[PDB]
């Protein structure tokens, strides 16, 4: 799950997965490009596409066997990124294609913790729907309920129920 | 031309956003009541550096603009962070281009790149800077500081932090006012008067090394050399230069607005003639760029790129001139870390000096053909804009309603995508700035810090001092005042895992590692945030396509821009203001 | 047109005497050796503000006057209190009066006065301020700040004080320089280079709300929202503006000395045109005072008078123009808390704009006649000087001066003596009046240093608790919608209204015990000044009046001099303004 450095076509793909050029991603995939090319921080194209919300690319990479559960050097998966930045459709897509709904980064932080913290309520419900352990604790002992108290977002607290 | 006053300040170890929101915005909000200001633009960089350029109406007296600017900055000085003020803020009226470069080398190679840069900084720069007509002086290198390079394993072993080292350096590299024996007013019959001398500044690595951090309960001594390596080294390490491939330092000199070019360069040479006799053996001045007979070569890599990547591209550039253009090129003065557009790990410049005009006979060996041939030859280089030089439009995309950085980028991109779909009118429509890069976001858990009794100031000082460095106070190096810096030794600040080897001391005296109270993630952020007349902006360059007028292309851009999201405006500047 | 340079400083929560003795006197002592200086005057206000006006020979180059004044001010800057320096001292070279007013309203009524003032301050004021020819720019209102409104009951409940609050805000609303992974010099071969980002400025009431003040011994948490209310709100609340009765903010713009009025007004309209397309829905600029077509109405109540009292008088004025003069008057732009005088709770001003020249036929419908009737009708209002005028050469401007350290109370006595004699010579002198303000009740509180020490309560903790609660403290900056703005702690209004409230505030001692203010202080009423004046560095009191029907000023000055010559030892005089 921790992927290593590609080259030329691995670089080209990463750079294009980020900018949202849907054309060029399709070219490079057909021409052999490593779908799990990582960068210096361990971000595959699926990470990059999840972070900058390019849904089309996310489905395309998944069509070509991309690791839905790629880890970056800190334990953080593409679902983490999409959940955190409120990219709903990508969250659906990733969990539909096998994303580990309970993945913990090095800090014990789950996609639920993150969706919770940034108030992304629709995404929180979808994570719960697909198995998300609501009592998952990060390294400081915090659940996503504890998060909802500290933020004082009562909409969330009632969702967690 | 329209005169320009430039404010420059810095903040050791600060990211762009930090520089922007503690320095740049503050200064910008206080640039009011100044006469004849056409427009104001700024950069805030992840080098911890800000440059604000205030551009005035043509006809404006540059002395007056300068003074008015300096005075406004003076009244804003107390709103800035102490770290910024104590670096010294500069304000300058100069040309953006260099008038000349003064090269310095050691022909006996006795002195490294660093020793030459210090020799230049400590013995040559100030007198050049005080010569009349000299607007701005760029050292291609750094003056020495006393570098205290901390070891986090040894600091933990004796239950110490960077806070303790800093505290101890301020107490034991001190210069004390102690008054006099028989001082005024004195008693009647006093026979003796003499100054009392207490602590003076330290002058050597030896003296810093015996700073006494703490006496253990068993009697033994922990000295600063027990938790740190101690050497003279640059205030920073970002600018390294070569002259025909050998180590060099130098001074890039800019002409003060309105001064004489020729008089100014004679005065400089005369001042250089005064310092030559006192040079150490080996040191020699070389004149690698005199304003044709000269040109430059810019090297811009994409942001994120290290000193090592940029050096490899500069070597190819230097190589081509030293091999393919042997017969026309006398020399190449090449600088890694400074470029046409300011400063970064990912930029560089080469100053090229040609042989005598008379020994370069024929159309093909003149400046125009040489630069053209070189641009052609460097255009193949991968992930580097590399051009050689001696027309278009200048457009600012502007955040008019608090949109923020991420959304103004999306709007930038939406503009560029549309402009690429009209190649008949617009070509080479690009940002002039940089792209967001991965950065390391660390969150201090306040709760956990509090429960363990670890103070946030000790945490943030430990973090900053170790990973960005900290300007503690001054010392005297061979009779010249200079700075003292604590930072981590390179090897304990290179990788994410290294964070967890730094320990902080709690109120109860136990040592607590960073991992106990922090957590971290990667995220994207800007290494260069831009601003135009006080608001966030993004500068876009382009030209009219062939057989199309400048005005029609501008007209197209204005149309294109009207279709951007709510909150995004624009403006013309520089070459496009008229 | 004699050029004036003006220095302005601000000290939140300071009385007039505090300003005078910590800021104004320090600056003034360095105002000498300046070319072409005729005289210098200043006011030190209980609004926490000082304004020193330096007046120069006509013909004097204004850029040089400003350069020299500021050169001298730099000698005093390190001696000024840090709370002044942080507000930003200003030095300006402008006309004393407005060139124009730029009004801003919301035609949907979907934004408050408070919101409109913020929008103006954050998106509009600076660019106007940088425009060439713009000497001075007055916001009619206040930029938003983050306000933490403290509750002393909740603070005492958890053994906290405002010092704890301030300390926690400086720590958890911070912008940390954290360096880089893989920065220079590196280990040769390093591939990774990333900036480290740690704490950034907070951006929202939600984030301030959750600042952690303490963890109890039982593990529960005290957050700042558990001891304070948290909202965006003015740096201060002293300036409130209306346009035709509807909520408004705006910009009062004075012209820089020597600058062209036409050109400069045009640059302003041009800069305003850049802003319009990006306004939120409903926001609209209107133009209530251009520079016969216009006039102002000064409203001056006596010292002690609250904002509500001043509002009624402004309402009466606005009402008169909108009912009685509605066929002549296009618009009225009323500002509560700023005026001719400078600024304070008992002042206001109305800018009035008349309809087209040719929509007012007749002599009784011109500015002279209108302002005459307006002033006539306003004359009947009590506890208020109100008058209207167009914007003389039979008036005089007298300065009574303390030349022997007699002090404020004696200079007042001496003043009343001069005024009472001028009021027994109606043949030569008509309405001889002070220009300034009268002393008012003020609450004098003594800290018993002995009791403080016995209890182990520090004096800094006492003075900061008092100052911050009852006066307000600028803590640091935060970022509101990408603009740097201030953060202020202060008591919520409820808890700083009445003298018994002093006793509700606790301070923590060395040994951890909470001590009420009542335990180490005593209080009594007394009188003091809310505007101390000075003329050429000495305490002073400006006295205005005019000659009597027929006799020329020079003879009225001759009598004022005779009257003065009989005042107690130490009291002297001098002539300023017109009379110089």
């Amino acid at each position: 799950h921790h992927h290593h450095h590609g080259s030329d076509l691995g670089k080209k793909l990463l750079e294009a997965a980020r900018a949202g050029r849907d054309d060029e991603v399709r070219i490079l995939m057909a021409n052999g490009a490593d779908v799990n090319a990582a960068d210096v921080v361990g971000w595959t194209p699926l990470h990059l596409a999840a972070y900058w919300g390019h849904l089309e690319i996310v489905e395309v990479l998944l069509k070509n066997g991309a690791d839905v559960n790629a880890y970056d050097t800190l334990g953080s998966t593409p679902l983490h990124l999409a959940a955190h930045f409120g990219h709903l459709e990508i969250v659906e897509v990733l969990l539909k294609n096998g994303a580990d709904v309970n993945a913990k980064d090095d800090n014990g932080i789950t996609p639920l913790h993150l969706a919770a913290n940034r108030g992304h309520l629709e995404i929180v419900e979808v994570l719960l729907k697909y198995g998300a352990d609501v009592n998952a604790q990060d390294k400081f002992g915090k659940t996503a309920f504890d998060i909802s108290i500290n933020n004082g977002n009562e909409d969330l607290a009632e969702i967690l129920q | 031309a329209p005169p320009a006053v430039t404010i420059s300040a810095s903040y050791p170890g600060a990211d762009a956003k930090t520089v922007q929101d503690t320095v740049t915005q503050v200064i910008e909000q206080n640039m009011n009541g100044i006469d004849n200001l056409m427009y104001m633009s700024s950069n805030s960089d992840s080098t911890g550096t800000v440059q604000i350029t205030l551009t005035f109406e043509s006809g404006t007296d540059a002395d007056i603009a300068q003074v008015q600017v300096q005075n406004k900055l003076q009244l804003a000085m107390p709103l800035l962070p102490q770290e910024v003020q104590q670096q010294g803020v500069s304000v300058e009226k100069s040309s953006s281009s260099f008038l000349m470069v003064v090269g310095v080398i050691n022909t006996d190679g006795t002195m490294t790149q660093e020793d030459i840069s210090d020799y230049v900084a400590a013995n040559m720069k100030d007198a050049i800077s005080r010569t009349s007509g000299v607007g701005d002086v760029q050292l291609f290198g750094s003056q020495y500081a006393m570098r205290i390079w901390m070891n986090p394993n040894e600091l933990n072993k004796f239950q110490l932090t960077p806070v303790d080292v800093i505290t101890a350096i301020k107490a034991q590299n001190a210069q004390v006012a102690a008054g006099q024996l028989g001082g005024t007013p004195p008693v009647k019959g006093q026979q003796l008067n003499a100054s009392i001398i207490a602590q003076t500044r330290l002058t050597s690595t030896e003296e810093f090394g015996k700073i006494l951090l703490k006496v253990n309960q068993d009697g033994s001594r922990v000295l600063l050399r027990d938790v740190a390596k101690i050497e003279l080294g640059g205030e920073n390490y970002d600018i390294i230069a070569e002259f025909n491939g050998q180590p060099a330092s130098g001074l890039g000199i800019k002409l003060a607005t309105g001064a004489n070019a020729l008089d100014t360069a004679a005065a400089i040479r005369a001042e250089l003639a005064k310092m030559e006799p006192f040079f150490p053996s080996g040191l020699k001045i070389v004149y690698p760029y005199d304003t044709q007979g000269v040109f430059m070569t810019m090297v811009q890599l994409p942001a994120g790129a290290t000193q090592e990547r940029t050096q490899k591209v500069l070597n190819e550039v230097t190589h081509y001139y030293l091999t393919k253009e042997k017969n026309n090129v006398e020399s190449v003065f090449a600088v890694n870390g400074f470029g046409f557009a300011g400063r970064g790990q990912n930029t560089g410049i080469a100053f090229v000096s040609l042989k005598d005009w008379a020994d370069r006979p024929g159309e093909e060996n003149k400046v125009e053909a040489i630069t053209m041939r070189a641009t052609r030859a460097f255009s193949q280089i991968k992930d580097a804009m590399v051009f050689a030089f001696n027309t278009g439009f200048d457009f600012e995309l502007i955040d008019q309603a608090g949109l923020g950085h991420e959304k103004l980028t999306q709007a930038r991109n939406q503009l560029l995508a549309e402009a690429a779909k009209h190649p008949d009118m617009l070509t080479s429509v690009r940002p002039n700035g940089l792209e967001d890069t991965p950065q390391f976001k660390i969150d201090i858990d306040q709760e956990k810090a509090q429960a363990l009794g670890v103070s946030i100031n000790d945490i943030n000082t430990t973090l900053g001092a170790a990973w960005g460095g900290s300007y503690v106070n001054d010392f005297i190096d061979r009779g010249r005042v200079k700075k003292v810096y604590v930072m981590s030794e390179a090897k304990y600040r290179m990788l994410p895992d290294d964070i967890g080897d730094w320990y902080v001391r709690a109120a109860d005296g136990q040592m607590v590692p960073f991992s106990a109270f922090s957590s971290s993630r990667w995220e994207y952020g800007s290494p260069r945030l831009e601003r135009y007349n006080g608001l966030p902006s993004m500068e876009i360059l382009g030209q009219a396509a062939p057989g199309k007028s400048t005005g029609e292309a501008m007209e197209l851009m204005e149309q294109l821009a009207s279709k951007l999201p709510t909150g995004v405006g624009y403006d013309w500047t520089g070459m496009s203001y008229q």
